C-alpha cells in the first residue's frame, strides 16, 4: 500500500522535473548580458531611531511611507515617524516575546504575534487616544512567525506548526486554513492584487496559496536549507527567497522554476530578510553577517553594501514609493538608508 | 530537492558484520555535517553517531563505541556505518540524518519525530536462527 | 524429570498468524496450572497469559488481550498459544512455564530468572522484509 | 557451541535412564507380597509441651533421647526435658525468624539459623550457667534452611542459594562448599557413619554429597514438586524424601533409582517432615493437612494416623532408641507420641 503510493509520487516528481526542464528555453543571465550594469550604489543613513530596550525582531512600513511599526523583544511596539523621528505610539505588549508585526493598509489597526501563539491586534481609531487590544486570535499551536493585512477585516497569519490561517477580524475565527507544509512557516508575502500569497517554510520549499479557494497551486524546491525570508516581485509574477545557505533565489510563477540564484563564495552566513525595490531591479537582502547587501536582480552582481548595524539585521523593509529603506537589527536600532546623487 | 537514500540491512546473525550506505543528493555533502539515528521497536529515536565535515571529528554513543565505525566520502557523496559484533538488542530502524545548517557544529532537532532532513531508513534485525 | 519443550516460531511478517506448542512430560499436566512468559530483547521476563487446570479460567496482559488465544489439551498433554495480528514490538523469546504447586491458584516466582520449571523457549521475530 | 553440549547432556541423561531400566530386576512391592502386614498402630500423646509464643518451625532430639531443642518464630530456642516436661534452657535468639535448629551429639553445643543467613551456635558448657553465642557463621547469601552437627568442630549447613557448606567451628570458615543444586536446598540428612549426606532442594531432585571429597556422587529425579523433607534409612543405604505433590518416595543408593512411592488419592496436601523408625519399617511423615501419617516402608499402607495438632506439622523427630516421636506444629505446641500395648 505504501510502496505503490510512494512510487507513484516519485513518478509524479520525475514528470514535474521533466516538464520544468522542457520549458527551460534559456537562462536569465544569458539574455541579460546586453544590459547596462547597475553599478556601485552608495546609501547613507539618513535617520536613526533609538529607544527600544531589547532586540528588534520585525518591522513594517506604512501605506503613506510616513509611519512605520517596530516590535522588540522587551514587549514594546513603537510607531515611528520617519521624517521628524517623532514617536507616535508605544504599545506595551502583553507578551514580551514578539516575532512579527504588521501595519494595516488603512493604518487604523496594527497586528503582532510571537511565542504566545496569539495574534494581538490593536485599534488606533480610539477617540480617547488610549490604544487597546481590539482583538485577540488563538488558533495556532506553534509559535507565531508572520502576519500580513489583507483589509480592515481579513488578515493572513503564519505559525510554526506548518499551518497558515485566514482570520476574520469581526468574528475572530479562522475562515480558511492552509495545511501543506512539512516545516515551520517563517514568512509570507502578499501579492499586489491581494489574490495569491506565497509562503516559505523550514522544508526548503516555497508554496503558493490562493486566498479564496484555499488550495496550494505551485510548489518550488530549489533551496538547500531553511527559508527565512520571502517577498513578491513588484509585478507579482515572481518572488525572491532567502535561506540559511547564503543564497538568494528568484522563482517565476509562470515558469514554475527558479530563474537565477544570487550567491557569493565569500558569504557563508544566513539570510534574514529580503525585499525588492519599486522597479524590482534591486534586491535588498539583509544578511546574518552584521550587514545588508543590495543585489542586482538581473545581473546577480553586488550593487552595494549597507554596513551600519552592530548585530544581525533581523528585518528589512522598503517604502511603497521606494524613497527609503528601513533596516532593523538586534542592536535595538533602526537605520533608514536613502540614496544620494 | 534534498533526499537521502539508505541501503543495506535486513537479517543478520548476532556477532556478524554489516555495512550501511547513505547516498545523498540535492545538496553539498561536504559542507553539511552528517548523523546516524536509530529507532528501536517500541522506543523513540536515539542518536547513534556523528561525523564532521572533513571527518577529523567523530563521536559515538556508549552502547555503540568500539562496535561501529562511521566514515564519509565527499567525492562519492556517500556516508557509511560499518557494524560488527552485533547484538540481539541492536535491532532497530536506522535513519541517515543531516545537520539543518552548514558550517555549524550544533545539531538541535536531528532526533525529532518530524525531521525533514533525514532519509526513509533501513530495517536491521539481529535475530538468531 | 519435569521437562517442557516449545515448538514453533521464527520469522513472521507483521499482521500474520502463528501457533505455539508446549509439550510437557514428567508430571500430570491436568493437575498443574500453566503459564506463558516472554522476554523482549534487552528487557526482563514479563507474564503473558495463564490458563487454569480445566481451562474454565483464562487471563491475559493488556498488550495481548484480544490478539492471542491460549488453550490446553489434557489428553494430549500439550499447551497452545494461538497468535495473530502480530506487531513488530512483540518479538521476544517465549517460555512455557508451570505454576510450581498443584491444586493451587497462585504461583509466585514464575517470572523469575532462575525458575526451574520452565522450558528452553523459542524465538519469535516480527520483522517485515 | 551450546547445542553440541546440550545434545551431549541429553544423550548422557538417556544413558543413565537406560542403565536404571536395565538394573530394574523387579519391584519392591512385588517381592514384599509374602510379608505379614504391620497392622493398625495406635499412638497416644504422652507429653504436651507448651510455652512457645509463635509457631514451631523445627526441632531436634538429643543423643540420650532425654533433651530436645525446639525453635520458634518469636525468637526463642527452648530445650525441653521429654520425661518430666521441665524446661532446661530458653535462649532469646538475636533474629526472631528461625527456620532450623540442631542438637550436637555431645550436647555441649546447639546450632540454629533462619532468614538472617547467620548460623548461630551456643555453648552449654559455661560454668556460670549463662548461655552465650559461642560462634556466628556468615557465608550464605540465601535464607538458612537446615543444619546438622558432625562433631563438636564440624557442622554441615544448608542455605537457600543452592549451596551447602561444611563449616569449621574453631576457625569459623567454610571448609568445603557443595554447589550442584539449581534450587533452594530445604533440608539434609546425615548418614549413620557420617561419611555421606543427602540434600533435597526445590528442583524436585536429591543429591548425594561426599563430606571429604566435597563432590556429588548420585542424583535422584523422581519427584514432581519441591522437596521439603528428606531422611536416611537406619542402615544408611537408602533415604526417603517428601514433597509438595502429596507423595513420599524411597530412593536406594545402590540401585540409583526410586524403589517405591507412598501416595494416596484422598491426600492432596504437601509434606513437611519425614523420618524413619529405629528398625526402618515405619515411615512417619508429617503432612500439611493438620496431621501426620505413619506409612509402611515395605507395603505402602497407612499404618496409622496421628491427628493431635491444630495446624500444619512443621517438624517431626524420632529418638535414637525409637521410644517416642515428637511432632511440632504451628500451634506453638510440641506433642510426644508413644505406642501402647
Amino acid at each position: 500500500e505504501l510502496d505503490q503510493l510512494r512510487q507513484e509520487a516519485e513518478q509524479l516528481k520525475n514528470q514535474i522535473r521533466d516538464a520544468r526542464k522542457a520549458c527551460a528555453d534559456a537562462t536569465l543571465s544569458q539574455i541579460t548580458n546586453n544590459i547596462d550594469p547597475v553599478g556601485r550604489i552608495q546609501m547613507r543613513t539618513r535617520r536613526t531611531l533609538r529607544g527600544h530596550l531589547a532586540k528588534i525582531y520585525a518591522m513594517h512600513w506604512g501605506t503613506d511611507s510616513r509611519l512605520l511599526v517596530s516590535a522588540s523583544q522587551d514587549g514594546k511596539l513603537i510607531i515611528w515617524d520617519s521624517y521628524t523621528t517623532n514617536k507616535v505610539h508605544a504599545i506595551p505588549l502583553r507578551s514580551s516575546w514578539v516575532m512579527t508585526c504588521a501595519y494595516a493598509p488603512s493604518g487604523n489597526y496594527v497586528a503582532c504575534g510571537g511565542l504566545d501563539n496569539i495574534c494581538s491586534i490593536y485599534n488606533l481609531k480610539t477617540r480617547e487616544g488610549n490604544v487597546r487590544v481590539s482583538r485577540e486570535l488563538a488558533g495556532h499551536t506553534g509559535y507565531l512567525s508572520c502576519c500580513r493585512f489583507l483589509d480592515d477585516n481579513q488578515i493572513v497569519t503564519s505559525s510554526g506548526d506548518t499551518t497558515c490561517a485566514l482570520w476574520d477580524i469581526e468574528t475572530g475565527q479562522q475562515t480558511t486554513t492552509f495545511t501543506g507544509h512539512t516545516g515551520d512557516v517563517m514568512s509570507l508575502s502578499l501579492a499586489p492584487d491581494t489574490r495569491l500569497f506565497v509562503s516559505g517554510a523550514c522544508d526548503a520549499s516555497a508554496k503558493l496559496w490562493d486566498v479564496r479557494e484555499g488550495m496550494c497551486r505551485q510548489t518550488f524546491t530549489g533551496h538547500e536549507s531553511d527559508i527565512n525570508a520571502i517577498c513578491f516581485f513588484p509585478n507579482g509574477n515572481a518572488f525572491a527567497t532567502g535561506s540559511d545557505d547564503a543564497t538568494c533565489r528568484l522563482f517565476d510563477l509562470r515558469a514554475d522554476q527558479e530563474l537565477m540564484t544570487y550567491s557569493h563564495d565569500n558569504i557563508i552566513c544566513g539570510i534574514t530578510s529580503v525585499s525588492f525595490s519599486k522597479s524590482g531591479r534591486l534586491l535588498l537582502a539583509g544578511y546574518d553577517d552584521f550587514n545588508c547587501n543590495v543585489w542586482d536582480a538581473l545581473k546577480a552582481d553586488r550593487a552595494g553594501v549597507l554596513a551600519g548595524h552592530d548585530n544581525r539585521v533581523s528585518c528589512l523593509g522598503v517604502t511603497d514609493d521606494g524613497m527609503a529603506v528601513a533596516t532593523g537589527s538586534w542592536d535595538s536600532f533602526l537605520k533608514i538608508w536613502n540614496g544620494s546623487s | 530537492q534534498v533526499q537521502l537514500q539508505e541501503s543495506g540491512g535486513g537479517l543478520v546473525q548476532p556477532g556478524g558484520s554489516l555495512r550501511l550506505s547513505c547516498a545523498a543528493s540535492g545538496f553539498t555533502f561536504s559542507n553539511y555535517k552528517m548523523n546516524w539515528v536509530r529507532q528501536a521497536p517500541g522506543k523513540g529515536l536515539e542518536w547513534v553517531s556523528d561525523i564532521s565535515q572533513s571527518g577529523a571529528s567523530i563521536s559515538y554513543t556508549g552502547s555503540v563505541k568500539g562496535r561501529f565505525t562511521i566514515s564519509r566520502d565527499n567525492a562519492k557523496n556517500t556516508l557509511y556505518l560499518q557494524m560488527n559484533s552485533l547484538k540481539p538488542e541492536d535491532t532497530a530502524v536506522y535513519y541517515c540524518a543531516r545537520c539543518p545548517a552548514p558550517f555549524t557544529r550544533d545539531c538541535f532537532d536531528v532526533t525529532s519525530t518530524t525531521y525533514a532532513y533525514r532519509g526513509q531508513g533501513t530495517q536491521v534485525t539481529v535475530s538468531s536462527h
